[PDB]
RNA sequence: ACGAGACUCUGGCAUGCUAACUAGUUACGCGACCGGUCGGCGUAACUUCUUAGAGGGACAAGUGGCGUUCAGCCACCCGAGAUUGAGCAAUAACAGGUCUGUGAUGCCCUUAGAUGUCCGGGGCUGCACGCGCGCUACACUGACUGGCUCAGCGUGUGCCUACCUACGCCGGCAGGCGCGGGUAACCCGUUGAACCCCAUUCGUGAUGGGGGGGGAUGCAAUUAUU
């Protein structure tokens, strides 16, 4: 009753926050099932902190004019290589989602900054929340232009993309990504 | 006369009538796990594992359904056994245990009790949707 | 526990009923499978070659579901959105000519009870006989 | 377990070598007179396997189908069904394709340029005939 | 004959002499309900008729 | 017969519960299986008018309602005491019209 | 820009999917397109066949998500 | 003082009251295997539903915090709702549009020589940056075929009105032979329209992915209106 589904263990679960959990809360009764409970969160601040990362990434690969609207096939699609994380790595796939998610967050930004200087921009830190809606929103569109005319389909390519990032090697869209933007902001420092 | 306090998911209305039974539940002239999308098949399984097969043995329940759309109809269906639940548990045996199951409701889903309030907007002139206008020429 | 009609996984259900009947051989085929279009939205051929057994499979649980569900009701089951192909897609109908056939299929098997005033209605035992696929559908997976 | 003898890695049946490596029955769209609906039903009604491989063809499928493609009434397809129906000069119902004149058959524009009809008049100059709006638009190809 | 002489034109999509009759124009005619009047006198009668703007 | 329908209708609230005061009132004179009024939805017709007969300006369409109301009765009563109820000098502005089907 | 497959009968036949596939630990008939360059027939085929021969154990079928995994 | 606001309507508001089988309303041996699904049938059930007239509810009053501790603001507990949308929308003006809504009105051919009265041919469907949201779709998320499961609350029979196929069939549409149940919640109806467990195919490529004669609304298919 207590746990993910029936079937993800929810009280063995891995700390893997330290602080961060403040945004994303997976480890108690604040954990729902499916990945769908209709978009009623966004609507005040902050309300986003007590969405579960599941929901909000089902939700963000629907995009790209493609997947406007359409929402079943999403939740079909990350249920599809939620199985195969989950079989790969034998455990409660959290701890892989949650490396993977928190390892393409880009840890600074360039902001533009100055009067009329665009020469020199400020390398700022990100906002936890900024870096891992960022980070999905990028993922996904990786996943999603490595699905047009490409040898590779799409349902199961997201798996690797997740377990790279959890490992953190530079093949994966996400990382490659942030790791470009992270040497552009130390270039702007 | 009577409470039927139902349950309403955006346009999609769905009422569970329930009275002295043996615990089964019906669902539109059939029983609930078998949904030809079977995406939501967990949604609708929710409250049998959130309460207990303990407290869904004593009470018939009749559901039924009408609303556009294949997930609208969900999320009212639930709710509408949860409510009804509720009121028939409540009107005639005990208080304490009621607070147990309204609170366990309360805190998984406090939409098991309270409808949605918010719908569709209506549309203005002058453009595609309602907030949305047309692109202007330049 | 019983049976009913829709208790098992419809899927099954209906696929079963269409299978048992072609086995069992009551039916009739029909003569042209390939001349009608079997719909205006649809520019190119089925891909069953007993498609006219699924669409009696299918009116025939359509008719258990509700019914009085006369002819101008079938046409409308398999019609959907119509690539009128640069012009917006509207709602068009299948080719009622194959919901004709299958109408006249229904008729003179007993299968329906037509009157004047429109609709027509299931046999008690043509539900009898729709019950036991439905047990059989059961016993295959859920009354085993 | 595969047929050992005769196998050719190009499906050959209209004597033009092309690339055999496509599955079965979907190489026949380049032909111009058996296209859409009629190609997809003499295949789809020729009993074909599509789930075989391309080594374990049989010499028995590519004779039957050309024995089908040969005879245009193998099911009884109707006249105004029929690819040429009705066609210009002489009525012919018998489905034969064949490199040199068919294309001529199809090239019964002669008389319409001839005549000098209304399309005609409109054709002298290359000027549409369907009503494509393209007052000054039209840029693909016309630089 | 005669038939050619005069009068071997009608039109059966007549709608600049089946306009809107109350005033002396074509244009402003929508054929629901039987309107017969234009966009102008149509607010000019509006409210007398009982219409009412709520949207 | 029994089966004598009135059908009122009118665009406005007030209007329609003065009617249905008057057939209260003439319910009260005598005890009669007269069922009560049948409230029919209130029928909205939306009606769209562009403004600037040439474009010039904004698209305003004035959008315009006609709701009409509609009441049922349904009697089963001697004609002359709902005839004496209802020909009262009815008030103007509201339409009845008796059915007999 | 270009990338050609194989559809003809070679090692392919038999071997890396009758005895090498099952030292896995999961099957996707995509990766088996992308190990041997092969079409979808050829996957479904395969996958039919060897589950016939049983050493496969399912999960779940979609029109083009079919996944499986090794048992024995 | 006008304007803003309040004000009106609108989804939240029958958790109680105004109460029609024609739309829906658990009770009522039959049909179904022998006790559990048919919307085809029966307490004329004294209306909880979607059908609505009254009445009610929420107010920054509750708490905590910030504020020059005033106006106020944020968070939290609650509640259907802690900002829903539109409606009405200044004084004054633009040298704006409309006489192409109008026989009052700036007007040389307006002495009834023609723009339609009477004809409709060629085209704003003719080609070059040439200003115009109008460009559905644009492919393995999806194109095929159908196993499939869901309110438009848009509305659809007109004083000199004539244009909305049940019961059976020939058919790719219409075509019909009596024949679209109704002046409407009666008749279209429980208006099975749209992402879906795919019901053969298309495992990475411009390809399966938008894609010249005819049988027939009106006086005439024409640069395929349809």
């Amino acid at each position: 009753d207590i746990k993910l589904f029936g079937k993800w263990s929810t009280d063995d679960v891995q700390i893997n926050d330290i602080s961060l959990q403040d945004y994303i809360a997976v480890k108690e009764k604040y954990a729902k099932y499916l990945p769908h409970s209709a978009g009623r969160y966004a609507a005040k601040r902050f309300r986003k902190a007590q969405c579960p990362i599941v929901e909000r990434l089902t939700n963000s690969m629907m995009m790209h004019g493609r997947n406007n609207g359409k929402k079943l096939m999403t939740v079909r699609i990350v249920k599809h290589a939620f199985e195969i994380i989950h079989l790969l790595t034998g455990e409660n796939p959290l701890q892989v989602l949650v490396n993977a998610i928190i390892n393409s967050g880009p840890r600074e930004d360039s902001t533009r900054i100055g009067r009329a200087g665009t020469v020199r921009r400020q390398a700022v830190d990100v906002s936890p929340l900024r870096r891992v809606n960022q980070a999905i929103w990028l993922l996904c569109t990786g996943a999603r232009e490595a699905a047009f005319r490409n040898i590779k389909t799409i349902a199961e390519c997201l798996a690797d993309e997740l377990i790279n990032a959890a490992k953190g090697s530079s093949n994966s869209y996400a990382i490659k990504k942030k790791d470009e933007l992270e040497r552009v902001a130390k270039s702007n420092r | 006369q009577s409470v039927q306090v139902f349950g309403r998911k955006k346009t999609a209305t769905a009422v569970a009538h329930c009275k002295r039974g043996n615990g089964l539940i019906k669902v539109n002239g059939r029983p609930l796990e078998m949904i030809e999308p079977r995406t939501l098949q967990y949604k609708l399984l929710e409250p049998v594992l959130l309460l207990g097969k303990e407290r869904f043995a004593g009470v018939d329940i009749r559901v039924r359904v009408k609303g556009g759309g294949h997930v609208a109809q969900i999320y009212a269906i639930r709710q509408s056994i949860s409510k009804a639940l509720v009121a028939y548990y409540q009107k005639y045996v005990d208080e304490a245990s009621k607070k147990e199951i309204k609170d366990i409701l309360i805190q998984y889903d406090r939409t098991l009790l309270v409808a949605d309030p918010r719908r569709c907007e209506s549309k203005k002139f002058g453009g595609p949707g309602a907030r949305a206008r047309y692109q202007k020429s330049y | 526990p019983g049976v009913t009609v829709k208790d098992v996984n419809q899927q099954e259900f209906v696929r079963a009923l269409a299978a048992f009947l072609k086995k069992s051989g009551k039916l009739k085929v029909p003569e042209w499978v390939d001349t009608v279009k079997l719909a205006k939205h649809k520019e190119l051929a089925p891909y069953d070659e007993n498609w006219f057994y699924t669409r009696a499979a299918s009116t025939a649980r359509h008719l258990y579901l509700r019914g009085g569900a006369g002819v101008g009701s079938m046409t409308k089951i398999y019609g959907g959105r119509q690539r009128n192909g640069v012009m917006p897609s509207h709602f068009s109908r299948g080719s009622k000519s194959v919901a004709r056939r299958v109408l006249q299929a229904l008729e003179g098997l007993k299968m329906v009870e037509k009157d004047q005033d429109g609709g027509r209605k299931l046999t008690p035992q043509g539900q009898r006989d729709l019950d036991r696929i439905a047990g059989q559908v059961a016993a295959a997976n859920k009354k085993h | 377990l595969v047929i050992p003898e005769k196998f050719q890695h190009i499906l050959r049946v209209l004597n033009t070598n092309i690339d055999g490596r496509r599955k079965i029955a979907f190489a026949i769209t380049a032909i111009k007179g058996v296209g859409r609906r009629y190609a997809h039903v003499v295949l789809r009604k020729a009993d074909i396997d599509l789930t075989k491989r391309a080594g374990e063809l049989t010499e028995d499928e590519v004779e039957r189908v050309i024995t089908i493609m040969q005879n245009p009434r193998q099911y009884k397809i109707p006249d105004w069904f029929l690819n040429r129906q009705k066609d210009v000069k002489d009525g012919k119902y018998s489905q034969v394709l064949a490199n040199g004149l068919d294309n001529k058959l199809r090239e019964d524009l002669e008389r319409l340029k001839k005549i000098r009809a209304h399309r005609g008049l409109r054709h002298f100059w290359g000027l549409r005939v369907r009503g494509q709006h393209t007052k000054t638009t039209g840029r693909r190809g016309r630089t | 004959g005669h038939q050619q002489l005069y009068w071997s034109h009608p039109r059966k999509f007549g709608q600049g002499s089946r306009s809107c009759r109350v005033c002396s124009n074509r244009h402003g005619l929508i054929r629901k309900y039987g309107l017969n009047m234009c966009r102008q006198c149509f607010r000019q009668y509006a409210k007398d008729i009982g219409f009412i703007k709520l949207d | 017969i029994h089966r004598i329908r009135i059908t009122l209708t009118s665009r406005n609230v007030k209007s329609l519960e003065k009617v249905c005061a008057d057939l209260i009132r003439g319910a009260k004179e005598k005890n009669l299986k007269v069922k009560g009024p049948v409230r029919m939805p209130t029928k909205t017709l939306r009606i769209t008018t562009r403004k600037t007969p040439c474009g010039e300006g904004s698209k305003t369409w004035d959008r315009f309602q006609m709701r009409i109301h509609k009441r049922l009765i349904d009697l089963h009563s001697p004609s002359e005491i709902v005839k004496q109820i209802t020909s009262i000098s009815i008030e103007p502005g509201v339409e009845v019209e008796v059915t007999i089907a | 820009d270009k990338l050609n497959n194989l559809v003809l009968f070679d090692k392919a036949t038999y071997d890396k999917l009758c005895k090498e596939v099952p030292n896995y630990k999961l099957i996707t008939p995509a990766v088996v397109s992308e190990r041997l360059k092969i079409r979808g027939s050829l996957a479904r085929a395969a996958l039919q066949e060897l589950l016939s021969k049983g050493l496969i154990k399912l999960v779940s079928k979609h029109r083009a998500q079919v996944i499986y995994t090794r048992n024995t």
